[PDB]
């Protein structure tokens, strides 16, 4: 599981570990909207879809930046990484911050 | 319900005055004989629409008269709607009392509005506009007075033909018959040149990293479909060309380079990619082309085992596809980054030599008696297959006529050689009696046989339909060929 | 491309459930079709991803042995069906804009409606 | 529409929708004046070997 | 493509014969030189 602040009023937020994020793979990010499913607006590190946003990486955490107060985009924002630790492959959503 | 247009739906095509003389058309017509939809309800639409009654809504609404979208302000009721290149045309006639009886309908309005309608309703017959040819007969005055739908009957595609609403006794080319193909079949040689796959995915002994194997593949096919579906791939990705796509393209050769790193290391063999691997032990191009296999090999590799190597410490960066240290020491229980993975790459190399390694080619059934599309071993060609009674050299692959036009071809998997006719065709004739005496016909097929073709009588000179075969010769009337004639009695008689 | 997933549907409690989810777009780039539920108030949990070539899937530990995925490659469908909670079960592509094929590194672009399945 | 000739009075009678008129070898034969709606034949300027 | 035709015959003597193609090799390489062996 990946660490992220409940809320943000800017940039969200994502903590991992040496296992997931620090261990240099992709960080992708999504924003949900209530009533249906979550729409991807970063792809690797940094690449976006038609349709603002950047981001980056540093150790084991990583972070979304967006800019401006647009509209009302109250979404439920998540990071999502490959861990590489367990008994074998698995995806990692983060807890997921409310903007 | 549905009733018989016998001769109706027929409108002046354009603006232009034509006096005493017939014209061919072409131009979304009601067919003759068609059937109209007979209503006592929502309608499609199409290329047009022919409507009669004893407002409407296509949002384009007509509202006796008022016509909004843009708008506009201005017994048997006839009208046709058309829409072409944005502009709604209405063509209407108002007449005393479908019926019999010819007439054609005057252009009512031309409305500019440059919008699409697929849907009407009615607010009581209904037809079809398409595309066909009629050809329309002008009196002194400027009016249609008659017409003929050239793809009604052969007899109309003799008028047509001849430019006239009358037609002399005689035979008469009028269009022509072409059988076309049913099928399409491919055919190839069965393949049992696969490339040695087995050595580079089911080997036991790999090369570690630091000095990594490979292995050159050639004179082969590379079946593509074994690697993809594989039971056990965890990754799998190619960089330049997409999976599906690998079996249409062929390569001057492939190499397969094989390494053991450890699961989470496996993101480093990528083109882009920096690390410990991408840098010191295995460097990837930016300009790669290929793919790249890797999967869980623990159950072969991993010791209750300091076997592989990889390195720490190069004093220089390498560069593409080059060959301090430590060992992976891998261990039968952690987590899935680190284990042990097993690793293939698959480059694919393109020059100027004839290409060497392509996908499996898979063929169709064979068949035989009937037209078809064709390729036999990359030959193309259309027509129909049958048993050959030529005998080919043990290296020939297909054979030519004198006009150089194959004329046979062997079958790539059992050797069999088949012949290759033509698919019949020729001309359509018409035998007619005078228009003035009657206004029925016979059809020849010009060298058809009859029993391809879809009161039969085979000749020589084709097949021909609707005359009888009498025992009676006769002083010729209109000539068909090959001795034989026809006339007309009370029917038409060969 | 576009992927439709089934209507709602209550199973009674310790039954079994079959969500159907069909890639009716295109299917020319997808490989590998994921699986997401989302319980209410709750953040997303990956329970497993088939890859449609090969008809191998992975599944999250947590859920092992109770979760089956089935890839029909005749209908272009993937079958997630659970034996023996109230979340939204989402299906999705993975897709990649480095590479074709599928990865570790890869991402969900392209997300279904969602099936609820409740008790 | 365009064309060049020497426009003369027409005896013919164009429907009420017609606006012009053409021959065997659809070649313009006549026009409308669509100012006041008379006939008008188009002749060729004379032309000819000398 | 270099292409190998062959054909053994018992007995340059007369006589024509023409000679069936044996093997086409995709090799992609320019020879100039040949020696026998
Ligand atoms: C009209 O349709 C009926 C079947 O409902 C068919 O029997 C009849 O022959 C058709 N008539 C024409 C002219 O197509
Ligand atoms: C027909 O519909 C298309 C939209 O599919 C539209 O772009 C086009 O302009 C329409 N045709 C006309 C004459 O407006
Ligand atoms: C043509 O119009 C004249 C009136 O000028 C009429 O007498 C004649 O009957 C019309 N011709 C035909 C074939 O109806
Ligand atoms: C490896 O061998 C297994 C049988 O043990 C076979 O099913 C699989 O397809 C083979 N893989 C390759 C690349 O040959
Ligand atoms: C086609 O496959 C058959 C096996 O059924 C084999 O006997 C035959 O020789 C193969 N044909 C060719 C051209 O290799
Ligand atoms: C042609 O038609 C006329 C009637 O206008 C008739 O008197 C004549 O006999 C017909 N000729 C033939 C060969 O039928
Ligand atoms: C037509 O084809 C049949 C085979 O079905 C054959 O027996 C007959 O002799 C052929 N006739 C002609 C004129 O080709
Ligand atoms: C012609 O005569 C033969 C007998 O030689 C007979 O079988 C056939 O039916 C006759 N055909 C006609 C049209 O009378
Ligand atoms: C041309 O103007 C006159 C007024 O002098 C009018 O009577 C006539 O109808 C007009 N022509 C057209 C085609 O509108
Ligand atoms: C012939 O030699 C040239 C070098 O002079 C080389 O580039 C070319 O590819 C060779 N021909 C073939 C078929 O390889």
């Amino acid at each position: 599981v990946l660490t992220q602040p409940p809320s943000v009023s800017v940039t969200i937020s994502c903590t991992g570990s040496n296992s997931n994020i620090g261990a240099g793979y992709d960080v992708h990010w999504y924003q949900q909207l209530p009533g249906t499913a979550p729409k991807l607006l970063i792809c690797g590190n940094s690449n976006r879809p038609s349709g603002r946003f950047s981001g980056s990486k540093s150790g084991t955490s990583a972070s979304l930046a967006i800019t401006g107060l647009q509209a009302e985009d109250e979404a439920d924002y998540y990071c999502q990484s490959y861990d590489s630790s367990l008994s074998g492959p698995n995806w990692v959503f983060g807890g997921g911050t409310k903007l | 319900a549905y009733t018989n247009s016998f001769t109706r739906g027929v409108y002046y095509p354009d603006k232009v005055f034509r006096s005493s003389v017939l014209h061919s058309t072409q131009d979304l017509f009601l067919p003759f004989f068609s059937n109209v939809t007979w209503f006592h309800p929502v309608l499609p639409f199409n290329d047009g629409v022919y409507f009669a009654s004893t407002g409407w809504i296509f949002s384009l609404l007509i509202v006796n008269v008022v016509i909004k979208v843009f708008e506009y302000v201005s017994n048997l009721r006839e009208f046709v709607f058309k829409n072409i290149d944005g502009y709604f045309k209405i063509y209407s006639k108002h007449t005393p009392i479908l019926p019999q009886g010819f007439s054609a309908l005057e252009p009512l309005v031309d409305l500019p509005i440059g919008i699409n309608i697929t849907r009407f309703q009615t607010l009581y017959y209904v037809g079809y506009l398409q595309p066909r040819t009629f050809l329309l007969k002008y009196n002194e005055n400027g009016t249609i007075t008659d017409a003929v739908d050239c793809a009604l009957d052969p007899l109309s595609e003799t008028k047509c033909t001849l430019k006239s609403f009358t037609v002399e006794k005689g035979i008469y080319q009028t269009s022509n018959f072409r059988v076309q193909p049913t099928e399409s079949i491919v055919r190839f040689p069965n393949i049992t040149n696969l490339c040695p796959f087995g050595e580079v995915f089911n080997a036991t002994r790999f090369a570690s990293v630091y000095a990594w194997n490979r292995k050159r593949i050639s004179n082969c096919v590379a079946d593509y479909s074994v690697l993809y579906n594989s039971a056990s791939f965890s990754t799998f990705k190619c960089y330049g060309v997409s999976p599906t796509k690998l079996n249409d393209l062929c390569f001057t050769n492939v190499y397969a380079d094989s390494f053991v790193i450890r699961g989470d290391e496996v993101r480093q063999i990528a083109p882009g990619q920096t690390g410990k691997i991408a840098d010191y032990n295995y460097k990837l191009p930016d300009d790669f082309t290929g793919c790249v296999i890797a999967w869980n090999s623990n159950n072969l590799d991993s010791k209750v085992n300091y076997n592989y190597l990889y390195r720490l410490f190069r004093k220089s960066n390498l560069k593409p596809f080059e060959r301090p240290l430590q060992s992976y020491g891998f261990q039968p229980t952690n987590g899935v980054g680190y284990q042990p993975y097993r690793v293939v790459v698959l480059s694919f190399e393109l020059l100027h030599a004839p290409a060497t390694v392509c996908g499996p080619k898979k063929s169709t059934n064979l068949v035989k008696n009937k037209c078809v599309n064709f390729n036999f071993n990359g030959l193309t060609g259309t027509g129909v297959l049958t048993e050959s009674n030529k005998k080919f050299l043990p290296f020939q692959q297909f054979g030519r006529d004198i006009a150089d036009t194959t004329d046979a071809v062997r079958d790539p998997q059992t050797l069999e050689i088949l012949d290759i006719t033509p698919c019949s065709f020729g001309g359509v004739s018409v035998i007619t009696p005078g228009t003035n005496t009657s206004n029925q016909v016979a059809v020849l097929y010009q060298d058809v046989n009859c029993t391809e073709v879809p009161n039969v009588f085979q000749t020589r000179a084709g097949c021909l339909i609707g005359a009888e075969h009498v025992n009676n010769s006769y002083e010729c009337d209109i000539p068909i060929g090959a001795g034989i004639c026809a006339s007309y009695q009370q029917s038409i008689i060969a | 491309v576009q992927l439709v997933q089934s209507g709602a549907e209550v199973k009674k409690p310790g039954s079994s459930v079959k969500v159907s989810c069909k890639a009716s777009g295109g299917i020319f780039n997808t490989y590998t079709i994921s699986w997401v539920r989302q319980a209410p108030g709750q953040g997303l949990e990956w329970m497993g991803r088939i890859i449609l070539m090969s008809g191998m899937a992975n599944y999250a530990q947590k859920i092992q042995g109770r979760v089956t995925i089935t890839a029909d490659k005749s209908t272009s469908t993937a079958y997630m069906e659970l034996t023996s909670d109230t979340a939204v079960y989402y299906c999705a592509r993975g897709f990649n804009g480095n590479y074709y094929g599928w990865g570790d590194d890869d991402a969900f672009d392209i997300w279904g409606q969602g099936t609820l399945v409740t008790v």
